């Protein structure tokens, strides 16, 4: 779509806005994040790539805490992902301030997705080149997993993968009967899937970034504790061979 | 057809002084559905062809012949949304005139104010002209009025005119059959005939729209009245 | 007693012939209770609408409304000539209401208008 | 973010902290000790006050004289321009410091010194802007320019009077009297009269608070001097 | 790296749009200004006069205040805008400081206005250059010149417009202290400089003098023809 | 992207072509087909029905979040066709405008007035150089007070019109021909007949025998004016009743 | 600084490339004069 | 002409000059007994009831206090005369725009909202106390809007100077679902009890009003209804 | 260097968009103005001369601005409508502030400042209108001005704008006698010129509108000649041309 | 300060508008003797009683608006339309009014039917068909006008009646230096008479 693709306000002769399509390819530029929704929570896992041995462990995190109950796993440009994390945090805090309770995850996903869309509309700003997943747990709502992409389209998922290897990871997630698993077995399987789709030669020396929100954290988003992450990584390694 | 970019900017004259983006907006009017206005001796007629020509249209919904006040009415040929936005503006301008002067706005005053809005849209840049040319029919001071305002914002007072598709042939037809002493009924007959000139097949009361303006005020003919006029 | 004399730095310069007759002594307490309520009415109505949109729908809603308002207000007429605000009214919803700003003290016949270049380059923030 | 920035409101919704018809609004009003210091353009009921002053023009200059001493009664605007105090001390000091700032900027731009008419007019404008707001000034601008010796009385009420003899204060009525003068007095004879006039104020008082000598002055062509 | 934008440097370091505005100046009618001892003179050529024209309406010498005057070369509409802004500024300065504008003050203001329009490539520079003569409040005659970029200098004699170079060469060779002794010699020197580019002289010449403590006086064609006749007599 | 207008007769929204055509608006109309879904709305004697395809091409995707039928007001529902994010944003705008109407005028917005407001906004988008049309179509349904069922169709050009039956999407022309043929014969379909008509149009122009999970149906009725989205059991009942006949 | 007087008819005191910002600071200029004088006036006003 | 003192373009609306000048001037004149001009008031009894299929609005008379807002909505006003006039004219033109776009004859709640929000906007400084009443597809509706922006939807309402006597008569003799004659006589009787120490009557009936035909603009008409000398000078013209 | 914007100088100092704006008038109808000793006149060619065009406002081209001034536009008609509205506004603003009618050149100068503002700020098309003003004021008497899209005015004793303005100006310059013009001789010269420059058709008192300005008993009288008088002028010209032939 | 008194009456195809004049007065303070009646047309007049400064401001702004209307519409204004313009201006103050209270008295330039009117300081018009009064002496002006006005008068009876009403209204036994100026508008001419009470 050359000639019709320098602005997010231009339609191709077949009704395609191509800057938005190039922004989604921008998401395909980065390493993979997967999110699996289970019987009692949501588990996130990011194939985080070690840029240098000089970076303090935990830097360049891609698993944010958007609210007490919501966790966000991102892909694409990391600056865009951090700006959208700030927006989602603002939305959750504003809702709580106005209405006095934790924002529903579907409503949060709508607010942030409609922000992303608003950037896909003008010549003055460019579309976000970042895609992300939200995941929550409430006793009165169950587990919930949402993915927003650069075009502003948010759906609800049972298992999602965003990034470079989203297709291979999606093939690997489909083998899981996640509707009848707890967060622990899902953590082990998430580590396995992250290890499977990692390209050991092109990319090099990644580190797992696991996170859950569930009833094992009482509806509170958290990093998977160090020992459970060690067990998951050991399972993932031993399964690879 | 890109004359050195003289073709794509609204605020650039061409070396010959033309503004060839306001005459491309006049090609949107000349590619719209035909309209006719005939100023008889005791009234004006506004007949147009409906684009909503199939059976699946609610015909209590959207109309091409609209009233501005009790005594002023519009038809257009061109781009329908632009017409709607200008119609609501014309209604507001008429009500502001009433609120200030306690008298219904004259047809010429309304035409002037609407034309000033259109002219504004032909001079800035980053904006686009209007793709409609209006026909305004009115009755003031015991005297009919027929005006036409084109996308440039330049209005004309007519005795009879034709817009939209096939309007040069329509005007030639109107010249041979218009006389000043025409009565409103013969004007309705002539307007329906001029529409029938450039029309795509059989003409029903449900694929043309007619609105008249006489002493009693502007009124859109019902499909039964148009059916009766077509039967003669 | 308003305090605020930027007086730390009351170095600002004014054009004496163009300032007219300004009386900061009385520019702290409006002349009428309704003076500012009417001066800033479209401003306050926009702020109320953006606030309800923000609180119900999110950041995107006021941002898109403000972006549309900014866009239409920019393909306009140079400030020494009256504009119609046709698209801005369609966006704000005033295309079918007449207020008292519309019929009283008509802007189209101002009784006073400045120099073209001075009014254009004041809108541009140049003073 | 980029959209709110392209918008350039800034309005308290397109920001952070908005939770109703306003809320915390990026710091519930809390801000910083300024965003800009000075060196750039940017309930206490016990202000201070003044007492007695003369000033006459001349053939050889302009002569200010004040009721002795401590406290300050004559502001030293710059080497070539003087001014007295009456009313609020802060008002006189601040507004003529601003005047000296204007005078120096003028000299830098135009490479010649400001005239006394222009200086007094600038001061009169600055204090006329806040007329009726409680400013209390009674200054008396004197100097020497290309037009000769200059003497102006500039007031916080918008007054700006040119004259060849002025007097402000308590002994003003007795000091304007005793002002039997001539435009061609010798310099010594001029110092004589200003001494005698502040004296004919204090012939009913003596050295003390706002009392002492005469804090005399003298605006020569090449700048003023302090006679005694 | 080119022209076509006001605020773009070329790789050599040139802002060409401002230089093309100065090209616009170099097509206008020649304006000559000579600073005398107690008179300051301005002279503009009346290039291609039409017989059916009210010449009062196409004059290129204007009064800004009672002590300052100005002739221009360039686009006349821009000049009208700049002149009227300068007039308002003269009165406003009098309101601010009570003193008449020095000729440098109003030259500086005019240059600052032109310089404001040389920024912001959404605006267009003023295609005029001005010759601002006058007398300061202490009586010193002045002659300044501004150009479209916002740059002003003080001169003894000057020419702007088409044929400014020939006239400026003539002025350099002919402006001495013995050409300035009287008011008449200053007037005749301006007329002689203008006769270096004006064909059929006298009827294409618009003189206006300003003596100290006096207002601008436009010389009518009769006085100008008398001065030209004196010049031809002095030619012998 | 920064700013400016693209030069070309079909490359900016505010450029006419020599024939006076705004080609970016027509390209938005082609953007309606981006999605590959068709919507049918049918007006009956006392009900209005919107029926749309429900394609969920992902085992992993929670299918209860995929929907194109939206509730604007309590009594107006719409089916959105076109780009998904644009559809959801135009639904958000319609919701806001309807709430404002109720605020200003004290009574709930009609269907024609809601599509008129949305089409006014769309016209503003087509005339200005900073914005672009939305690549979506809105088909609104409601029961008015004294007119009856209403189906209205806004579109990317700012055009709107009321219908007795309408279609949007890929098979808009085939469905329009089908519904024209149906409406010529008889039109006072009770409530079941309107649902059968909408489902038959969709399942004929697509030549697909439907499952209750491949189709969405939202209805209003004169006796129950509130917008309602049928459950899978209700759609399956309609489909089995259509199959037995 | 090098003055580069263009004409003998031009007052040299008006083309000064060294100006005074304050009694203890002076500037030397090279380049575009109209911009230079804006920066010079900023310096002067800032010192005051 | 290009005034030098104008930077921004003027706007429209109420002016609020003369405010401080009038304050000083009214304080000064009142200290000397000079009697500046005053505004006209229209305090008279206005009353209205809802009968079975319509409303009846009534007022005193020599004037006309029953305003027109719509073919189906009418209004009576008490308070400042100019304020009721301008208020009802503005809302009538707004309802004409509304109906002309919608193609439906207006709703009484729309008029009530417009009136109450306009009267709330001007913080009671527009002295229009109204008795609004009309008939829509919903039925007969009677409101009473007050100058500060507060309404009250009622079966019967009275305003003006004899409001207490007329309200007493209504509480005595009002019944739900009266006939047109019964309600007309009751409104006239309440007004008369409010005046004694003619009567206008507006009857908007449901069966005189078609809510299915498209709205068309109505036609309007208008309102508002010895010693010896020594002639020092005369000057005929023309 | 090029001609896409009004805010760009070519490398010889030409503002090409303004020159193109000024090229639009050469298409428009011929407007002619002549100054006499006892009045001023405006002779304008009725360009819109179609059969079905209605009988219109007292003049198509001639507009009244004051009690004392009239104008006559040539160029884009919608820009002209905007500009004449603003002319009338400017004049009433002067009258409101000074309680005296605006002098003619001050009105011309104000409108030309508006036009120049549109030739100076980018993203605004200049006005493709050249106006022709006639008036009377207590300072200079009867005056005739001209204005062009660049906001560039000048006062004339006889000028023409529009189609064939150059031939008309040559003819006026050859035949206008300065000082010895009366309104009848100015009308004869107007008919003669407006005849020889409207050679697309034969002159008739339906393709020309003439408005004269005079002073009668202390009031200005702007009068648009009736159709039965322009015919008499045309007959006088035709008989004169017959006599001057043979 | 005395605001003044302006009156208007209808006759048969003729109107009269009158105001007091203050022949002999050396008063001070705010202006007293001002011009009150302004021709707004060929046969249309407006009288303005009240504060002199606001009378002048209202007259000047009204002439602004009227001149613009007559140029745009190319027709001579009608008396009722002038009433509505005056009301719109007066009301656009409303919160801070002009202390003026007009009367319009004119002849319609189609059938030359008399029109008279009187507004208040915020512009609520009262259109009567017999007489109007406006000023600080409206009570006795009204009494005298009711006692003297007769239907279908002629120019001379109109002049006599309006003069008598003004004189015996501002009377207070103090017609000394009190004048009356009377314009009689008819289809053909306008006759202005300035008159004094015979007592002096």
């Amino acid at each position: 779509g050359t000639g019709y693709d320098l602005s997010a306000s231009t339609f191709s002769p077949d009704g395609r806005v191509f800057q938005v399509e190039y922004a989604m390819k921008a998401v395909e530029n980065s390493s993979t994040a997967i999110g699996i929704r289970c019987k009692d929570g949501v588990v996130f896992g990011v194939e985080k790539l070690v840029l240098s041995k000089l970076y303090e462990e935990g830097s360049n995190k891609r698993l944010f805490n958007v609210d007490r109950h919501v966790g966000m796993a991102v892909a694409g440009l990391l600056a865009d992902a951090r700006s959208l994390a700030d927006i989602a945090r603002e939305e959750a805090s504003n809702f709580r301030s106005n209405f006095g309770y934790n924002i529903p995850l579907k409503h949060l996903a709508d607010r942030v997705a409609m922000y992303v869309h608003a950037y896909t509309l003008y010549s003055a700003v460019r579309p976000f080149g970042c895609s992300f997943m939200l995941g929550s747990y409430s006793v009165n709502d169950g587990a919930q997993l949402y993915m927003i992409d650069p075009s502003g389209v948010s759906y609800g998922y049972w298992g999602c993968a965003i990034g470079k290897a989203r297709q291979a990871a999606k093939t690997e997630i489909e083998k899981l009967q996640m509707k009848e698993m707890t967060c622990r077995d899902i953590v082990k399987e998430v580590a396995k899937i992250i290890y499977i789709v990692h390209d050991e030669v092109k990319d090099k020396a990644f580190e797992l970034e696991l996170s859950w929100v569930g009833e094992l954290t009482n509806g509170r988003h958290e990093i998977v504790p160090k020992d459970i992450r060690e067990e998951a990584e050991k399972y993932a390694k031993e399964s690879l061979k | 057809m890109a004359e050195r970019g003289y073709s794509f900017s609204l605020t650039t004259f061409s070396p010959s002084g033309k503004l060839v983006q306001i005459e491309y907006a006049l090609a949107a009017v000349a590619g719209g559905a035909p309209s006719v206005g005939i100023k008889a001796a005791n009234g004006v007629v506004l007949a147009t062809e409906k684009k909503q020509k199939s059976i699946l249209y609610d015909e209590r919904s959207v109309h091409k012949v609209e009233p501005i006040t009790k005594h002023i009415g519009l038809v257009y040929s061109g781009m329908g949304p632009d017409y709607r936005v200008l119609v609501h503006r014309a209604r507001k301008l008429a009500q502001q005139y009433y609120l200030v002067y306690q008298e219904p706005i004259p047809t010429a005053q309304l035409v002037q104010r609407v034309a000033s809005v259109m002219q504004e849209y032909t001079q800035s840049g980053g904006v686009r002209p209007f793709g409609v040319s209006l026909l305004i029919c009115g009755w003031n001071e015991g005297r009919p009025y027929l005006f036409q305002s084109d996308p440039s914002g330049a209005y004309f007072a007519w005795k009879a005119t034709a817009m939209g598709k096939n309007y040069v042939n329509g005007k030639t037809f109107l010249e041979k059959r218009y006389n000043e002493d025409l009565e409103l009924e013969d004007a309705i007959h002539t307007a329906i005939l001029t529409l029938k000139e450039s029309f795509e097949g059989q003409m029903t009361e449900d694929n043309i729209e007619v609105g008249i303006c006489n002493e009693a005020g502007f009124r859109r003919l019902t499909p039964t009245e148009v059916k009766d006029y077509l039967a003669a | 007693p308003v305090t605020e004399l930027s007086a730390s730095g009351p170095f600002e310069s004014h054009d004496l012939l163009r300032k007219g007759f300004s009386c900061v002594k009385n520019e702290l307490l409006p002349s009428h209770p309704l003076e500012l309520s009417e001066k800033n009415f479209q401003l306050n109505q926009d702020k109320m609408n953006f606030s309800t949109l923000r609180n119900i729908q999110g950041l995107f809603a006021p941002l898109k409304l403000q972006m549309e308002f900014k866009a239409v207000q920019q393909v306009q007429r140079l400030p020494f000539l009256s504009s119609s605000n046709l698209s801005l009214d369609v966006l704000r919803g005033n295309d079918e209401t007449i207020g008292f700003e519309d019929i009283l003290n008509d802007p189209s016949q101002s009784e006073v208008m400045g120099e073209p270049h001075l009014m254009v380059e004041y809108k541009l923030g140049l003073l | 973010m980029a959209l709110a920035s392209v918008l350039e409101r800034p309005l308290p919704v397109n920001q952070r902290g908005f939770f109703g018809l306003g809320g915390r609004a990026d710091l519930l009003d809390l801000g910083p000790g300024s965003l800009s210091d000075g060196l750039s353009l940017a309930p206490g009921i016990e202000m201070l006050h003044g007492t007695t002053t003369l000033a006459f023009k001349f053939r050889h200059g302009v002569i200010v004289a004040a009721d002795s001493r401590t406290v300050k009664k004559v502001i030293e605007i710059n080497p070539y321009l003087l001014g007295t105090m009456a009313g609020g001390a802060a008002d006189c000091s601040f507004w003529e410091r601003l005047l000296a700032r204007q005078c120096r900027i003028y000299e830098l731009r135009n490479k010649e010194r400001i005239s006394v008419a222009a200086a007094s007019k600038l001061l009169a404008n600055m204090v006329y802007q806040y007329k009726g707001m409680g400013l209390s000034m009674g200054t008396m601008i004197c100097g020497w320019d290309k037009r000769g010796p200059g003497l102006y009385y500039v007031d916080s009420e918008g007054n700006r009077i040119s004259g060849a003899t002025f007097s402000v204060g308590s002994g003003s009525v007795y000091a304007y009297g005793v002002m039997d003068r001539g435009y061609s007095y010798d310099l010594e004879v001029e110092q004589a009269y200003d001494l005698a006039r502040r004296a004919i104020y204090q012939a009913t008082y003596r050295d003390a608070y706002s009392g002492g000598a005469v804090n005399l002055y003298h605006v020569r062509e090449d700048g003023w001097i302090r006679v005694s | 790296s080119y022209d076509r934008a006001i605020t773009v440097f070329s790789p050599d370091g040139h802002l060409f749009q401002v230089e093309y505005a100065q090209e616009a100046v170099k097509k206008g009618s020649t304006a000559v200004g000579v600073r005398g001892r107690d008179i300051v003179v301005l002279g503009v050529e009346k290039k291609s006069v039409a017989k059916l024209q009210d010449e009062r309406t196409v004059r290129k010498i204007c009064a800004l205040d009672d002590n300052v005057c100005m002739a221009f070369a360039g686009l006349t509409a821009d000049a009208r805008i700049v002149i009227n802004r300068a007039r308002v500024e003269c009165q406003s300065h009098r309101l601010t400081v009570e003193d008449p504008v020095t000729v440098e003050y109003i030259t500086r203001y005019i240059a600052s206005l032109k310089q404001r329009y040389t920024q912001s490539n959404g605006r267009r520079p003023f295609g005029i250059s001005a010759l601002i003569v006058g007398f300061d409040f202490d009586g010193t005659p002045r002659l300044y010149q501004t150009d479209p970029s916002g740059t002003y200098h003080a001169w003894k004699a000057n020419a702007i417009g088409r044929g400014a170079k020939s006239v400026r060469e003539f002025l350099e060779k002919n402006y001495t202290d013995e050409a300035i002794e009287t008011d008449d010699l200053t007037i005749k020197l301006v007329i002689k400089a203008l006769l270096e580019v004006v064909q059929s002289g006298g009827k294409n010449i618009e003189l206006a003098v300003m003596r100290r403590d006096q207002s601008l006086k436009i010389l009518n064609p009769e006085e100008i023809e008398k001065y030209v006749a004196e010049i031809e007599k002095e030619k012998e | 992207m920064s700013r400016g207008s693209s030069a070309g007769f079909d490359r900016h929204i505010t450029i006419f072509s020599p024939e006076g055509r705004l080609y970016q608006v027509e390209y938005a109309f082609k953007a309606i087909n981006q999605g590959g879904l068709t919507s049918v709305a049918v007006r009956g004697k006392d009900c209005a029905v919107i029926v749309t395809q429900k394609k969920v091409p992902d085992k992993l995707l929670d299918s209860s979040t995929v929907t194109h039928l939206f509730k604007i007001t309590e009594n107006i529902g719409c089916v959105m066709t076109g780009m998904t994010a644009d559809s959801r944003s135009q639904v958000q705008r319609a919701r806001y405008e309807a709430a404002n109407w109720k605020y200003k005028y004290g009574y709930e917005i009609p269907v024609d007035m809601l599509c008129k407001r949305i089409a006014d906004i769309s016209q503003v988008y087509t005339q200005n150089a900073e914005m672009r049309p939305l690549g979506c179509c809105m088909i609104l349904i409601g029961i008015d007070e004294e007119q009856g069922p209403q189906v209205y169709k806004c579109d990317p050009a700012g055009y709107y019109c009321g219908f007795k039956a309408t279609a949007a999407g890929v098979k808009q022309t085939e469905s329009t021909s089908f519904l024209e043929k149906k409406v010529k014969k008889k039109f006072d379909w009770t409530f079941e007949q309107t649902v059968e008509t909408a489902i038959t149009c969709l399942s004929t122009v697509l030549s697909i025998d439907f499952k209750p999970s491949e189709i969405e149906v939202g209805v209003v009725t004169v006796e129950n004016p509130k917008f309602r989205i049928l459950t899978e059991a209700e759609i399956d009942a309609h489909l089995v009743a259509l199959a037995e006949r | 600084v090098e003055k580069r007087i263009t004409s003998p008819l031009m007052e040299p005191s008006s083309i000064e490339k060294i100006v005074e910002i304050d009694a203890h600071i002076g500037c030397a200029m090279s380049g575009l004069i109209a911009d230079a004088k804006t920066l010079i006036d900023k310096a002067r006003v800032e010192t005051q | 002409m290009a005034a030098v003192s104008v930077y921004a373009p003027p706007v429209g609306g109420f002016s609020f000059d003369n405010c401080r000048r009038n304050a000083v001037l009214e304080a000064d004149f009142a200290k000397r007994g000079y009697k500046l001009p005053k505004v006209r008031k229209t305090g008279t009894t206005i009353a209205g009831v809802v009968y079975k299929d319509g409303i009846v609005l009534g007022a005193d008379t020599n004037c006309s206090k029953i305003h027109f807002i719509s073919p189906n909505i009418y209004c009576c006003g008490a308070g400042t005369a100019a304020d009721t006039d301008m208020t009802t004219q503005l809302i009538s033109s707004n309802l004409e725009l509304h109906s002309l776009s919608t193609g439906r004859l207006p709703r009484v709640v729309t008029a009530n909202r417009m009136l109450k929000q306009m009267l709330f906007r001007y913080q009671g400084y527009i002295g229009a106390a109204l008795v609004l009443g009309g008939v829509d597809v919903t039925g007969p509706h009677l409101y009473s809007i007050y100058p500060h922006g507060s309404t009250d939807k009622l079966p019967y309402v009275t305003m003006g100077s004899g409001s207490l006597a007329a309200m007493a008569v209504f509480e005595d003799k009002f019944r739900p679902d009266m006939e047109e004659e019964e309600a007309k006589n009751l409104v006239s009787e309440a007004i008369a009890a409010g005046i004694f120490n003619n009567i206008d009557l507006c009857v908007i009936s449901k069966n005189k009003l078609d809510f299915l035909r498209p709205y068309t603009v109505p036609n309007k008409k208008g309102t508002r209804l010895t010693t010896a000398v020594l002639t020092e000078k005369i000057t005929p013209l023309e | 260097r090029y001609d896409s914007r009004t805010t760009i100088f070519s490398p010889e100092g030409r503002l090409y968009q303004v020159e193109y704006a000024m090229e639009a008038i050469g298409h428009a109808g011929t407007c002619l103005g002549i100054l006499a000793n006892d009045g001023v006149l405006l002779a304008a060619e009725r360009r819109n001369i179609h059969k079905l065009l209605d009988e219109v406002f007292f003049s198509e081209k001639i507009y009244k601005l004051n009690e004392d001034m009239a104008c006559s536009v040539a160029g884009i008609t919608s820009d002209a409508n905007v500009l004449t509205n603003e002319l009338r506004l400017i004049a009433q603003r002067y009258l409101l502030q000074y309680q005296e009618p605006i002098p003619c050149e001050q009105l011309v100068t104000a409108l030309c400042d508006i036009k120049q503002a549109y030739t100076q700020f980018g993203g605004k098309r200049p006005f493709g209108v050249s106006l022709l003003y006639i008036g009377w004021d207590k300072h200079y008497g009867f005056q005739l001005y001209q204005s062009d899209p660049s906001g560039n005015y000048g006062g004339w004793k006889a000028t023409c704008i529009g189609n064939n303005s150059a031939a008309a100006v040559s003819m006026l310059k050859q035949d206008y006698k300065e000082g010895e013009m009366t309104l009848k001789s100015a009308l004869a010269l107007a008919i003669k010129v407006l005849n020889k420059t409207m050679d697309v058709s034969k002159l008739s008192a339906e393709k020309v509108e003439i408005a004269t300005l005079t002073r009668e008993n202390g009031k200005t009288v702007i009068r648009v000649l009736k159709q039965k008088e322009v015919e008499q002028l045309i007959k006088k010209h035709e008989e004169e041309e017959a006599k001057a032939e043979r | 300060y005395n605001g003044g008194a302006v009156m208007a009456m209808k006759g048969k195809n003729c109107v009269a508008i009158a105001a007091d004049r203050r022949f002999g007065i050396q008063a001070q303070m705010v202006t007293t003797d001002f011009q009150k009646i302004f021709p707004m047309g060929d046969r249309l007049y407006i009288g303005l009683a009240g504060l002199a400064t606001d009378v002048q401001t209202v007259a000047q702004r009204l002439k602004f608006r009227l001149n613009l209307y007559e140029l745009k519409e190319g027709r001579q204004i009608k008396p009722y339309t002038l009433m509505s313009m005056v009301a719109n201006l007066l009301y656009e103050k409303r919160f801070g009014p002009y202390y003026t209270e007009p009367v319009i008295a004119g002849l319609d330039p189609k059938t030359f039917k008399p029109f008279i009117c009187s507004l208040d300081l915020i512009g609520c018009p009262m259109v009567t068909d017999d007489f109007v009064v406006s000023g600080t002496c409206a009570e006795q002006m009204y009494g005298m006008c009711e006692s003297l006005w007769e239907p279908n008068m002629d120019p001379d009876h109109l002049f006599e009646t309006i003069s008598q009403a003004m004189l015996n209204a501002v009377d207070r036994d103090a017609v000394s230096g009190m004048g009356v100026i009377v314009h009689i508008i008819e289809k053909d001419k306008i006759t202005t008479r300035t008159l004094k009470a015979r007592m002096d």
